[PDB]
This record gives C-alpha cells, structure tokens and sequence, in this order.
C-alpha cells in the first residue's frame, strides 16, 4: 500500500541490482519501453506524467516485477514520471554528493580538453554500482537527444528536465538555485559528450 | 498597486507563453512585470513563473511567499495535465499559499477543434479537456474562477489576467 513498505521503492541502489544484473530491472523495463514507442514523443520528459498514474505504476510493479509495459496501458509520460520516482526515492541520490562537489571542481577548469579529461576522472571515482546505472541513464537521454528534430529534447533540455532527479539539489534559497547552474551545464556535458565518458571499443 | 501573481501547473502546459503573450525551452525560475487596468485600478503584476517538472519541487516553494493570485494551469490537449490539478497542484498551492485565491486556467484552447490533436490523442483512447469538465474541476478545488485561453490565437488571454488582478485586489 504505502511506500515505505516496498522492498523495492525507497531502498538503497545496491539491493536492487547485482554484478550480474547492474541495471535495476525496473529502469530496464522503462527505459526500454520508452525507446520503443516514445523517442518521437514532443518534450519526453519534459511534459509532465499522469501523477496518479505513475504511482498506480509503481504499486503494480511491487506487485508483480514481471509486469509487461507493452502489454499495460500506461501511456509514455507516465511510464518515464514512474521512472524518474525511482530515482528520486532512492535513499541517496544516483550520483553521490561527495562525487557532485569534484564535479563541480573539475568544471571549473578552464581548457576544454582538460575540463572534459577531468570529468571522466571524478566518473572513475563513482561506486561502481551507481556508475553502471548513471551510464545506463545518460546513454538514454543522449539517444533521446539524437532524435531532438522531432521530439525537440536537446541535451541541454534534457539535463534541465533530469539532473535534479539525479542530483537531489539544495533548492532552499536564491544563491543555493544560482549555484546549481554549474549542475545543469555538467549533465549537459555528459549527455551530448556521452561517447567521450562512456565508450569502450 | 503592487500585486505578485504565481503561475504553476504541469511542465510544458503553456505557462510561460501565457506570461509572454502578455522557443522550446523549458523554464527553472523567471520574473516579469505586467500592467493591467481593472476597475479604476491601476496595478502594477509581477509574474513569477515557475518550473512544472517533479525535478523542480523543492524550488518552487522560493516562489511562493507572500503570493496575492495563483494561476494554476493545465493543457487542454493533455487530459494527463488536468488530473494533476487535483492529484498535486491544488495539495500543494494550499499547503503554501492558504488563502490565496486561484484561477484555474485551461490552455492551448485552439488544439481543442485541432483535427491533428484529436487524432493523436484518440491513438492513446484519450480527447480534449470538454469545457464542462473544466469547468467542474475549478468548482470541485474552489477555485476564484475558470478561464480558457489560447496563447497561440490570443483567443481569453486578456480575460485572464483581468480576473487574476482582481482576485488579487479583492
Ligand atoms: N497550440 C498551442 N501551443 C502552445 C500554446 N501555448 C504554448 N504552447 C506550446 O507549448 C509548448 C510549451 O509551452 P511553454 O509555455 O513553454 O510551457 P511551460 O512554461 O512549460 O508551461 C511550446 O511548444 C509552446 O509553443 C497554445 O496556446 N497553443
Ligand atoms: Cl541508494
Ligand atoms: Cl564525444
Ligand atoms: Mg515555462
């Protein structure tokens, strides 16, 4: 009923992924069924999802882990809101606030180069857990974006519509929202810059 | 007459094309200004608007203080964006704004009639927002009013923000 009481909701990333299976199978189900039939969508992501809907979701996976998207009726802004619940539940957020403050370290560098050679340094120093997840994320929102013609999410709009759910930022007053610019310009960086961060041949 | 008017309401409803009326980019935090004449009053609005996505929740409560009208938004075309009036945005504006009186206001009128809106959404069993039902839901949240308004066809846009400043003035 409550969500307190999931054994999959609100519940660290580590218990609910495996080196075996590092992406948590909630997310997969998600993300793939976004990519199936919601890459054309207009602003995914950023239109709102079904609030009622998305929840209704998420008790129905509790209930049942094998519950088919495909075979549901839950449209494609509520499958991604549902998406994004799981995220902002997670006990901490996917990436770790000791990781967030050498993130913003290595933004400041000013030569491009070195700036981005530095952000693919503090991404080695991710757990490993969360780096799986993180890659898995950002490699979406970057085949998202590679579709912006049509669905009109750049990599810019798309770190604006997800990096607070990665992030969990302090919005408590107007010097703590300016200083969260930096956090938007870095999701930015790593979606459009996606191959750069995270391919290996 | 100094007024602050707050817009809110699901991400990619039309706020800030209401606000401008009066790109593809969506807002975190903005402020402009508007002057509106109603009743012998002059009132000088200033326009908070605000980020829809969940992403921005924790920051919209920066918005909120010492509000004099809410307009509380969904998208015509998007019945999804209708029962999150209920579902999020009313719970929310009462828990930081008591007392302060709320327009709720129905956008993108023109996709209403939109043979291409009607087309898509029926691919999902879905349709426009009916007027009625609008109507019902301002009634059902207590809202001050209802207004329908197109941005794009400019089509209630003025009747909007005369109904917002005075239920502010009020
Ligand atoms: N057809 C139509 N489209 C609109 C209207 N108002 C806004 N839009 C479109 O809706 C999208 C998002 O609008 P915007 O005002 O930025 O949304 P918000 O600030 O996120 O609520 C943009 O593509 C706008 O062009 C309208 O009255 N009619
Ligand atoms: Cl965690
Ligand atoms: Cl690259
Ligand atoms: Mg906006």
């Amino acid at each position: 009923a409550g969500s307190w009481e999931s054994n999959y909701f609100g519940v660290p990333l580590t218990t609910v992924v495996t080196p075996e299976k590092p992406i948590p199978i909630f997310i997969e189900r998600c993300i793939e069924y976004i990519e199936a039939t919601g890459l054309s969508t207009e602003g995914i992501y950023r239109v709102s999802g079904n609030k009622s809907e998305m929840e209704s979701l998420q008790r129905q996976f509790d209930q049942d882990h094998n519950l088919d998207l495909a075979e549901k009726d839950f449209t494609v802004n509520t499958v991604a809101g549902a998406m994004k619940s799981f995220f902002s539940e997670l006990p901490d957020p996917l990436v770790p606030y000791s990781m967030q403050i050498d993130l913003v370290e290595a933004h400041k560098i000013n030569d491009r180069e070195q700036k981005l050679h530095a952000l693919k340094e503090v991404l080695k120093k991710f757990p490993k857990e969360n780096h799986e997840v993180f890659k898995y994320v950002i490699s979406h929102l970057n085949r998202v974006s590679h579709n912006n013609k049509v669905n009109l999410m750049t990599s810019e709009n798309l770190s604006i519509c997800f990096w607070p759910t990665l992030m969990r930022p302090d919005f408590s007053s107007m010097d703590a929202l300016t200083a969260t610019r930096s956090y938007q310009t870095i999701i930015e960086l790593f979606i459009q810059q996606c191959p750069f961060f995270f391919y290996n041949r | 007459i100094r007024k602050k008017l707050v817009i809110v309401g699901d991400g990619a409803c039309g706020k800030t094309c209401l606000l401008i009326v009066n790109v593809y980019v969506p807002t975190v935090f903005e402020n402009y200004v508007a002057d509106i004449e109603v009743d012998g009053k002059q009132v000088e609005l200033a326009l908070w608007d605000t980020a829809g996505q969940e992403d921005y929740d924790r920051l919209r409560p920066l918005s909120y203080p010492d509000t004099d009208v809410i307009l509380m938004c969904f998208s015509i075309d998007s019945p999804d964006s209708l029962e999150n009036i209920p579902e999020k945005w009313t719970p929310e504006v009462k828990h930081f704004c008591p007392n302060v009186p709320i327009i709720l206001v129905g956008n993108k009128k023109d996709l209403r009639n939109d043979e291409h809106t009607r087309r898509e959404l029926a691919k999902m069993k879905q349709e426009p927002v009916k007027p009625e039902e609008g109507r019902d839901m301002a009634n059902r949240i207590g809202a001050f009013g209802y207004m329908e308004c197109s941005a794009k066809t400019k089509d209630g846009v003025r009747e909007v923000f005369e109904m917002a400043t005075r239920a502010a003035l009020q």
